[PDB]
């Protein structure tokens, strides 16, 4: 998700008024299909996994 | 008893009547209010009021 599709996380306050975070992936890593393995996931042992 | 408490306090205290038309004003005064447009922040604004 938090890569394809985003995440609101917390807010944060610009110059005095609330405004949002998401953290998401930059573009070229998220467009085509491929790009699904660029991403690795972090194991129980301390390994990353496409 | 505002002249009671003016001189010998070491902070202020008033005695005083509700007027008759409550929540609504006096007849003689206003109610301003000075507002922060350009996001100027607590200290400039305050010292704006200052």
């Amino acid at each position: 998700g938090a890569a394809w599709g985003g995440s609101y996380v917390n807010d944060f306050i610009d110059r005095g008024r609330v405004k949002k975070v998401y953290v998401m992936s930059e573009a070229k890593y998220r467009m085509l299909p491929d790009d699904i393995g660029d991403w690795y996931v972090r194991a129980a042992d301390g390994q990353m996994v496409p | 008893a505002t002249r009671a408490f003016s001189q010998i306090k070491d902070a202020m205290v008033f005695a005083f009547n509700l007027p008759a038309i409550v929540e609504l004003g006096t007849a003689t005064g206003f109610d301003f209010e000075l507002i922060d447009q350009a996001g100027l922040g607590h200290e400039k604004l305050t010292q704006a009021r200052n």
